[PDB]
């Protein structure tokens, strides 16, 4: 309705909204505005990625309209407010961000064009042999690299994500004797509707009792003090109150339990039974696998088979494949550096 | 009277002729005494918690034989102080604990009890306590709770003023009003029949409600009417005579009394023929038969043989009946009287309309009547009947209801049960009919006799009782087949309903509001306020214009001047000065007692009902040393009136002239000369003033300022006083006299002043010490001044040399031109502190950390931050400089060459984190005065979070160390004293500290006694003091109670000085307001022959039309006030002797007729006089109380002593042209204020901003950048001009046309200025919303 | 939720030319519909019309 | 209506749709179940209650909810705030390029003008400024312009003057009672936070200077500017289109000064001189004479 501040909206501006605003105000032709609108949607909240170019060209359905037309227009779009916008590959991002250094920057212009244009793939590790490639030495190259490292990446300045999306918790786990104890914190027609409320008010009091109950059984199923969490099956919680698996997983999926470590509520009931006599499921396998891979490789061992042998020494019956596959995942440099 | 101490630093001069008797009271007192009576142990049981415990306990369960009871309450001590609690943001309260005895008994065994057990205490809720000053701190906010004035319980009557039926009548309706429960309202019909309404129900017959009382129709009519008699035996037909019962009638036949005619047919009915038959003894006489035909039978009459059928009741007798009753042999016949002059035949027509007079039919009729549909179950009837009134607790009118119910019906006993009864309602109907009969009048609802005040005691007790009953309906279920776990007063009580109800009240409630913290006098006047609104009544817009008006009983109870001028007008009132309140909740006001024609100094508080009976004199009247009135005819008040009476008639007198006026207005000089409405503004404007850097004492004033200041509790006042040991800006200690002290505590008193602190209105609170050092202080003297206080006076504005005269149109209308001097000298410069908070919390994606370092952010921006990331204390911050930085991680960035490449090049720069930080709001400014940083336990905060830890720890250690230095000095004095008797080493004993290792054994007596006492007391004080430091230390290192979804907390304070500009909104006490039009250079102002320019120039043309002449008299006396200080200035500046200075000040103080202030010098000597004179160098502060104030004559007299012209006008010169103005001009000191309206807060301006999702229009207001409602009248005005393009771009392009706003702005940027109007969103919406009903609306081409 | 208030399909998409079911993500097509759902792309101002 | 911590809460109008859907599904379920006429009867009743409650929460009694209740709102109530289309549409759009400040007096500043606070324009005129900046060539791109007016240095104030020149603004106050209550003026930039309004128009506006506040609006286009010059400028309408008699009439200290200038007085030096032109300024300014008097005989064309 009106005359009050109903949550009508804010109409904030994202990056694509703002870029399109910036396109509205620039001297594009009828067609070039179609290519521009075609590119600004391709852009991402991350900036740099304008995804595939030749799909931008082919998306228009031929009829002339070469590659060069989208290329020029593309450059000009890449030139709008947040300096380096879009482009591709980060290389051209840093070349567009480097396009304006005012040209009055000492030593930076040339060196920066050489480093940023080409050979930047080898600049990851360190200088080393690159120092011999560009003939530079001492701090001449190091100061240019200070500028290159001073650039930042793409957009993510427009952002428009003021919403942190907090957790709000649901049930509090007051820590007891090296464990956890639940408390669960935080005329006649409508009169007959009043009655439904009595039932809703009676169920509202038991809503906390379900959280404290399932929470108590969840604390009894997995040891808190132990590394990760003891392996459990939904059949235990389904054994206690005799509730269906999907229902319990739904309650733990919706609500989020706050313990002293982890905010992480439905992950405390999901585990494997390992299917082995000698033995914390995949939690400690992948967790402690990445932990053992954290301190290792004095220089560049890059050996996942040695880590698989170390896992087999612990009595987990490693397959040298599964263990290495789960260990090398999630950004793990293992086996990649070989 | 030698005054006291700080008072002798500046004495105002008093012009008030009338002596004072009763001292002005505590002012605030009305808050304290309420809540002080709500927290008490009472033996009688009422008055506070005890009453809510006894309102339920003991509980009976369901046929349980076991029960539960409770014994007192007690309390805990509050965990935090008021300042701590205010900082931390925690609500300030204390634990409520109660010992409940449990009695468990055996089943089937009568009176037998198997066991009893009770918990030490059960802890239920925390009740918020009250500060000393009248506020409840709640989540670190002050919040004053407002008193409410509500229609009182008891019996009420109303004429309706016959404004309904259009014929006109008197329709007398009576409503009964309980404290809690249903309402019964008896009314009259246009056809003259009584009706019963229950809780605003459609009318019912009258005799059903009475029929519920087990009264038969015979008992109904016999009980509610006359008895009389009639007798016919063998056609003798002798009826009883009732001459006194009738004032008139028409006689159809000759009436013979004992063989002689008393009144012939058609003879005079006048009192001659009445007393003629009165003085003569006359028995029953015979009358004509035709007269009986109009009479109606009362009691049911049946024949001896047959009792069948006819004539039960309420039937006009017929000639057929005479034969039957005459043949039956009944000698006596009792019939109703019903002769209509005063009396009337009511209640009988109600029986005519009553469908059935049976009890059960009435109970079923009302039972089925309450709820619209209902089956005739018969149980609903028995339930609702006993329930809706006679239940123990269901309907309770309580003590005001019972008392006023007794005095309403004129019952002698003032005590009774809180539930109604048969005879109660019967008597109410009796009085109601009596009002119709002409005997008796109605009650005025506006009368203060009928309107009671409730304060925070009584209301907290209400909600606490509510909350407790909602517990008891639950705890009743533990013994309900909940069986036995024992351990009952632990698990059985749930504290959650009690606590949520109490903190629900104080939190959120119409009558708990944030306190007005700008001004002391704003504080005060908030905390004595009586509102008609809220929970208990007066929904407003529907109230009507009669509760607005001043009624004659508000005389010295509320105030007729102080009231909001806004559309709640007369609704929100303010207590008058000397007003108080009874135990029953009624306003009573003091009076001096006059016996014979001498005025005794005994005072009596009279209530509004008590007051009207008597005669009361006038506040300002004459009098003699003996105490007799000078004038023989004295103007007095009686009842609703006023007029002159004789000397011997009046028994009372008004105490002081301040009685009518409220404290707000009691401050305004010359309030007589002001019109009341204009007085009415200015009283309101002194609230919304704003305290400035240096506080100037008002130079002319009422005398009231000392009370307000020191009562308001914004000043620091010295308890138990003595000489000042140590002084400083933040701290002031008093070494108390040896006289007042608690033995064994010894020690001194410390006072920590509060430095710069946001107020609820984002203004400074600052205390600055008045006292010097090495100065004696008595109890009650002010050590510091709060803001807008000078040496214990209330100083809300500044004095300004004013000139009345138009000046080039710059002061036009109500505007106001000011010398640049004023702006240079920084009066009117006011501080403003603003809070901003940063909180760092746990998300789904993991925890958030604060600072060092951030993605995508320059070193430039980060230069003002710390190692920890909070800004250095002291930084100047503007615009979107980063006050605290903070990082929020995003989801799972893994692989592919570009991601690994950015992570390799830049080191990922913490990768998924974002930029989320505490940047300053755009368009705000100021230095960072303080940072708090509350953390979490076990977060391992380190960094700079520890600086406040060490800081507060050093402050606490330094504050405690003083008592150890003084007590250790005393113990060292005893040890140093005992060593003199024997083995005295003199200096060698002083140069060897630490007991000189006991100085061996000395004598055995000194060995055991001196070593035991010295070592014992030494180790106990050392270990105890170190223990206090360890407990406090454990209190320092910890983290607060806090939400599960928050990790660590930081708050930053900013301060800005704001400088007056031409948006000032300056005012004066007299309802004077304006803006600042211009700031002139100094040479451009008008100046006098000595070259002193006026500060501020104001427009004479204000003053006649508005008729506020306080202004003018203020100026003149102000002029004369400066004059004396100029004499003294010039005198001390010439290094005159003390004697002559003494002579001129003494000669100044003593001027005027009467004036009752006798201060004279020679009592205080040498300095003390030099002191004050230097204290009054800047002007002499003359003080004119409200209606006894200074006369013109005294002002000219005072003014001639200053060699100023008597007329108060002076030649002034133009500043530009140098030319004399023709005609003299009034110049004078008037005392100005700066109001809380500043344009910095006002000027907005937007071009294109954010819109609304639906309707797509710009947002509401500034801060959010509204654009500016262009409303229906504004369109009408354009249409009227016929300018349709301007109107068309308003409607569309610049609000809801989305494509057209874009095209518009793009063409503007390009210089096209063309519209391309489209169709506004909001129309489209409407078309969907009408399509949402089954109506199509489509636009047809 | 599918077939509910608020729902995709009827009432249109949620992101501009990006739609649920993660396919034909942008501007490849003026209209189109997924195989998982009836999502019809074309812009998302359509929550204000449909 | 999204919340503080996330986890969106349902709006007022949604509840009505949820309710109707629940009763529709339950009546359908019991209808396809082939059950007694009593219970499906009560379901027919309940659903008419539900749809009638979603179209108007009035019609009968209670409606509302257990939410703190209040009638809620319905699609009937949903009609434009005041249940007229007052709000939102119909003369009532809230609006753009607008601002508002306190009024002071204008005591130089001729009738057709209006002291507009320097800081406050610069906002109102933003689009206009960027145009000029791009013309002069001080900004090649919109972001450049944008940045220089954000930095608000130097050329920009110089261009502001050039933007404002002859561009009529329009001011409006409070209750607008008659058409005079909004009028149009040539602004003159003035450092300050407040708007200076010429005295003579204070009549019309019914405004004193005790803290009244004015809105300001910017006509764009051309048509609108001309309608402001040739209709709403304060110099078009000096006469009140009710009674017809002039507004603009001098009040308050203007009156007092004319009335003082023209008086007669007895004596008051330099009486009965004969002079021509007069001009007579000579003589008042020089002393020589008293303007209240002399009953000087002067020659006049």
């Amino acid at each position: 309705d009106d005359e009050l501040p109903v949550y009508q909206g804010e109409t904030t501006q994202t990056l694509q909204d703002y870029l399109m605003w910036q396109v509205e105000l620039t001297p594009f032709t009828d067609t070039d505005r179609a290519i521009a609108t075609s590119i600004v949607d391709a852009v991402d909240d991350t900036g740099y990625l304008t995804i595939q170019i030749e799909d931008i060209v082919d998306s228009i359905g031929d009829d002339e309209i070469g590659l060069e037309e989208v290329e020029a227009v593309l450059k000009r779009i890449q030139r709008f407010d947040p300096v380096g916008v879009a482009a591709k590959d980060l290389r051209d991002c840093l070349l567009i961000q480097l396009s304006q250094f005012a040209k009055e920057t000492p030593w930076l212009e040339e060196a920066r064009l050489i480093i940023s244009d080409h050979l930047d793939l080898l600049a990851n590790h360190d200088f080393r042999t690159l120092m011999r490639v560009t003939r530079l030495k001492e701090e001449v190259l190091k100061e240019a690299v200070n500028l290159i490292q001073s650039l930042d990446x793409x957009x993510x300045x427009x952002x428009x994500x003021x919403x942190x999306x907090x957790x709000x918790x649901x049930x509090x786990x007051x820590x007891x004797x090296x464990x956890x104890x639940x408390x669960x914190x935080x005329r006649s027609n409508l009169q007959e509707a009043r009655w439904l409320i009595k039932s809703l008010e009676s169920a509202n009091d038991t809503l906390l009792r379900v959280s404290r109950c399932i929470v108590e059984q969840q604390q009894a199923f997995f040891e808190q003090g132990e590394e990760y969490m003891k392996p459990m099956v939904l059949a235990d919680i389904a054994q206690a109150v005799e509730m269906h698996e999907s229902t319990i997983s739904r309650v733990t999926t919706q609500k989020y339990l706050h313990s002293p470590r982890g905010i992480x509520x439905x992950x405390x009931x999901x585990x494997x039974x390992x299917x082995x006599x000698x033995x914390a499921s995949s939690t400690a396998i992948r967790a402690l696998v990445k932990k053992l891979i954290a301190a290792e490789n004095p220089a560049k061992p890059l050996s996942d088979s040695k880590l698989t042998s170390m896992l087999s020494e612990q009595g987990i019956m490693v397959a040298r494949r599964t263990v290495a596959k789960y260990r090398e995942s999630l950004s793990i440099p293992p086996s990649n550096q070989r | 009277m030698v005054y006291s101490y700080t008072e002798k630093k500046r004495i105002r001069k008093d012009f008030g002729k009338r002596p004072q008797v009763l001292d002005v009271p505590y002012l605030l007192s009305i808050q304290l005494d309420s809540f002080q009576k709500f927290i008490e142990q009472d033996p009688e049981g009422q008055y506070g918690l005890e009453a809510a415990f006894r309102s339920v306990f003991p509980i009976q369960s369901y046929s349980g034989n076991s029960e539960l009871q409770y014994v007192s309450y007690r309390l805990g001590e509050p965990v935090f102080d008021v300042q701590e609690c205010q900082i931390r943001g925690v609500t300030y309260s204390a634990p409520l604990r109660v010992k409940l005895r449990l009695v468990i008994y055996e089943r089937e065994a009568p009176e037998g009890t198997v066991k009893d057990i009770k918990e030490q205490e059960v802890y239920m809720g925390e009740i918020p306590l009250m500060t000393d000053n009248g506020t409840f701190v709640i989540n670190g906010t002050e919040r004053v709770i407002v008193s409410q004035l509500h229609r009182s319980p008891g019996v009420f009557f109303d004429s309706d003023k016959g404004k309904t039926h259009s014929s006109g009548k008197v329709l007398y309706n009576a409503r009964i009003i309980p404290y809690r429960g249903s309402w019964l309202d008896f009314e009259f019909d246009p056809k003259d029949n009584l009706f019963v309404r229950i809780d605003r129900r459609r009318k019912l017959p009258a005799t059903i409600i009475l029929r519920a009382l087990n009264y038969t129709t015979e008992q109904i009519l016999d009980l509610f009417f006359e008895k009389v008699i009639f007798e016919i035996r063998d056609n003798k037909l002798q009826m009883e005579l009732v001459p006194e019962r009738l004032r008139g009638e028409t006689a159809s036949f000759d009436i013979e009394a004992n063989g002689k005619v008393y009144v012939e047919k058609g003879r005079r009915i006048t009192a001659r023929h009445i007393r003629q038959l009165e003085k003569d003894d006359v028995k029953l006489i015979e009358v004509p038969v035709e007269y009986i035909a109009g009479k109606v039978v009362a009691k049911d009459y049946i024949d001896e043989s047959t009792g069948e059928l006819i004539c039960a009741a309420n039937m006009e007798l017929s000639l057929d009946l005479l034969a039957k009753l005459s043949q039956s042999g009944h000698k006596r016949i009792e019939t109703l009287f019903t002769n209509d002059l005063d009396h009337g035949p009511y209640i009988s027509e109600t029986l005519r309309v009553d469908p059935t007079n049976d009890r059960l039919s009435a109970l079923v009729e009302i039972y089925r009547m309450m709820r619209p549909g209902e089956p005739p179950t018969r149980e609903a009837a028995e339930s609702l009947f006993e329930n809706l009134f006679f239940s123990e607790d269901r309907y309770d009118l309580s003590a005001v209801g019972r008392m006023k119910f007794n005095r309403s019906l004129l019952r002698e006993e003032i005590e009774g049960s809180g539930i109604l009864s048969k005879d109660d309602i019967i008597d109410v109907m009796k009085k109601l009919i009596d009002i119709r009969n002409g005997k008796g009048e109605v009650d005025d609802i506006d009368h203060l006799g009928n309107r009671r005040i409730r304060s925070v005691g009584e209301m907290a007790e209400n909600q606490f009782r509510v909350g407790l009953v909602r517990v008891e309906r639950a705890v009743k279920e533990r013994l309900s087949l909940g069986d036995l776990d024992t351990l009952m007063p632990q698990d059985m009580i749930n504290a959650k309903p009690i606590s949520a109800a109490v903190k629900e009240f104080f939190g959120s409630s119409q009558l708990s509001q944030f306190m007005d913290q700008n001004n002391p006098l704003s504080e005060i006047t908030h905390k004595r306020r009586i509102s008609a609104l809220g929970p208990g009544g007066l929904t407003r817009e529907r109230a009507g214009f009669e509760v607005r008006d001043v009624h004659p009983t508000h005389y010295g109870r509320v105030c007729p001047i102080e009231t909001p001028e806004g559309p709640n007008i007369g609704l929100i009132n303010s207590l008058s000065v000397y007003a108080q309140t009874n135990e029953y909740g009624f306003l009573e006001t003091p009076y001096r007692k006059v016996t014979d024609g001498v005025v005794t100094d005994e005072i009596h508080y009279l209530s509004a009902i008590e007051e009207g009976n008597y005669v009361i004199a006038q506040a300002n009247s004459n009098l003699d040393e003996e105490g007799h009135f000078v004038e023989d005819l004295v103007t007095c008040r009686s009842k609703g009136e006023s007029s002159l009476f004789s000397r011997d008639q009046v028994d009372y007198m008004d105490v002081s002239t301040q009685q009518v006026v409220s404290v707000g207005a009691s401050l305004i000089p010359f309030l007589e000369h002001d019109d009341a409405n204009r007085a009415l503004m200015g009283a309101n404007m002194q609230r919304q003033a704003v305290p400035t850097l240096r506080a100037d004492k008002p130079l002319v004033g009422t005398g009231m300022e000392r009370a307000v200041a020191v009562d308001s509790g914004v000043t620091a006042v010295a308890k138990r006083g003595g000489v000042v040991q140590y002084v400083d800006a933040s701290r002031i200690v008093i070494k108390v006299n040896e006289d007042e002290m608690y033995p064994g505590e010894a020690g001194i008193d410390i006072y920590n002043l509060t430095k710069y602190t946001r107020s609820n209105q984002n203004t400074c609170i600052n205390q600055m010490p008045c006292v010097s050092l090495g100065e004696p202080v008595e109890r009650g003297d002010v050590l510091a001044d709060g803001p807008s206080t000078d040496l214990g006076e209330l100083a809300l504005g500044q004095n300004m040399r004013v000139a009345f005269m138009p000046w080039n149109g710059y002061n036009f209308e109500d505007s106001i031109l000011v010398s640049e001097r004023v702006v240079q000298e920084d009066r009117f410069t006011t501080i403003h502190i603003q809070e901003l908070a940063c909180v760092s919390r746990d998300t789904k994606l993991g925890p958030e950390e604060i600072t060092a370092d951030i993605p995508n952010v320059g070193e430039a921006a980060l230069s003002k931050l710390d190692e920890s990331g909070i800004v250095y204390i002291g930084a100047e911050v503007t615009g979107g400089d980063i006050l605290v930085g903070k990082v929020t991680p995003k989801g799972e960035t893994q692989l592919t060459p570009e991601e690994k490449l950015l992570r390799a090049i830049f080191g990922e720069k913490a990768s998924d984190v974002k930029d989320s930080s505490l940047r300053v709001p755009n368009g705000v400014s100021g230095t960072v005065i303080d940072v708090q940083v509350f953390t979490r336990d076990g977060v391992e905060k380190d960094k700079r979070a520890l600086e406040i830890e060490e800081m507060q720890l050093k402050q606490a250690k330094k504050d405690l160390s003083e008592e150890l230095q003084i007590l250790e000095a005393g113990l060292f004095s005893r040890i140093r004293a005992v060593l003199v008797a024997g083995g005295v080493e003199a200096e060698k004993l002083d140069k060897l500290p630490r007991d000189r290792w006991l100085e061996l054994g000395l004598t055995d007596e000194e060995k055991q006694n001196q070593l035991e006492q010295l070592a014992e007391q030494y180790d106990e004080l050392k270990h105890e003091f170190e223990k206090k430091l360890e407990a406090k230390r454990r209190k320092i290192t910890q983290g607060d109670d806090l939400a599960p979804g928050v990790l660590k907390i930081v708050k930053v304070y900013l301060a800005v000085k704001r400088r007056i500009q031409p948006g000032d909104k300056m005012a004066g006490r007299h309802g004077n307001k304006g803006v600042i039009s211009k700031i002139n250079p100094i040479e451009d102002m008008p100046y006098d022959e000595n070259g002193t320019p006026v500060d501020i120039v104001l427009n004479p043309l204000g003053v006649p039309s508005r008729m506020n002449i306080g202004q003018i008299l203020e100026t003149h006396l102000g002029m004369a006030a400066k004059g004396i200080g100029d004499k003294i200035n010039a005198m001390l500046k010439q290094q005159q002797e003390v004697a002559k200075l003494r002579e001129f000040i003494q000669r100044a103080y003593d001027l005027g007729a009467d004036v009752r202030q006798k201060v004279d010098l020679s009592t205080f000597s040498d300095e003390e006089v030099m002191r004050l004179a230097e204290n009054l160098r800047k002007g002499m502060p003359i003080a004119t109380p409200v209606f006894d104030g200074a006369k013109e004559a005294e002002i000219k007299e005072l003014l001639k002593l200053g060699d100023l012209p008597t007329s108060g006008q002076i030649r002034l010169y133009d500043g530009r042209t140098g030319e004399q103005f023709e005609r003299p001009v009034t110049v004078g000191y008037m005392y100005m204020l700066k109001l809380n309206h500043l344009v910095d807060d006002k000027m907005h301006a937007r071009s294109t901003g954010s819109y609304s999702l639906v309707t797509q229009q710009p947002l509401g207001g500034k801060a959010q950048f509204g654009g500016q409602r262009f409303g229906e009248m504004e369109v009408w005005a354009l249409e009227a001009y016929g300018a349709a393009y301007t109107l068309q771009e308003m409607l569309t392009v610049k609000s809801d046309d989305v494509n057209g706003r874009t095209k518009m702005y793009k063409n503007i940027v390009d210089g096209n200025h063309q519209m391309e109007p489209g169709m506004p969103e909001s129309f489209n919406v409407l078309l969907k919303e009408i399509r949402s009903l089954g109506i199509n609306i489509e636009l047809e081409d | 939720e599918r077939d509910g208030l608020f729902c995709a399909r009827i009432f249109g998409p949620v992101k501009d030319y990006e739609c649920l079911c993660g396919k034909y993500k942008r501007l490849k097509h003026r209209g189109v519909i997924c195989e998982k759902c009836g999502v019809e792309v074309t812009q998302t101002k359509v929550r204000r019309e449909r | 209506v999204p919340l503080d911590g996330g986890r969106f809460a349902t709006s007022d109008l949604n509840d009505l749709y949820r309710r109707v859907i629940n009763r529709n599904n339950r009546l359908k379920r019991l209808l396809d179940l082939a059950a007694p006429d009593i219970i499906v009867r009560n379901e027919k009743r309940m659903l008419q209650e539900a749809v009638d409650a979603l179209l108007d929460n009035g019609r009968r009694g209670r409606a509302i909810t257990g939410s703190n209740k209040r009638p809620l709102k319905s699609l009937a109530d949903m009609i434009k705030g005041k249940q007229g289309r007052f709000r939102q549409n119909l003369l009532g759009k809230r609006v753009d390029y607008s601002g508002r400040s306190v009024i002071t007096v204008g005591p130089y500043l001729r009738l057709h003008q209006c002291g507009l606070p320097k800081k406050m324009a610069l906002e109102l005129f933003k689009p206009f400024i960027y145009g000029k900046l791009e013309l002069r060539g001080l900004a090649t791109t919109i972001k450049a312009a944008k940045k220089m007016v954000e930095r608000e240095e130097a050329v920009v104030w110089d261009i502001l003057d050039e933007v404002i020149r002859e561009h009529p603004v329009l001011l409006n106050r409070a209750p607008t009672l008659h058409r005079l209550g909004i009028q149009a003026f040539e602004p003159v930039l003035i450092e300050g936070k407040a708007i200076q309004l010429h005295p003579l128009v204070c009549a019309a506006y019914n405004a004193d200077f005790d803290g009244d506040q004015m809105a300001v609006h910017v006509p764009l286009t051309l048509e609108a500017q001309l309608e402001a010059r040739a209709l709403m400028m304060s110099t078009n309408n000096i006469l009140s289109p009710a009674n017809g008699e002039p507004i603009i009439v001098p009040s308050q200290d203007v009156v007092l000064g004319l009335y003082y200038m023209t008086r007669d007085c007895v004596n008051a030096k330099g009486e009965g001189m004969v002079l021509t032109g007069p001009k007579e300024a000579e003589r008042l300014y020089r002393s020589g004479l008293a303007s209240l008097h002399a009953r000087v005989k002067v020659r006049i064309t």
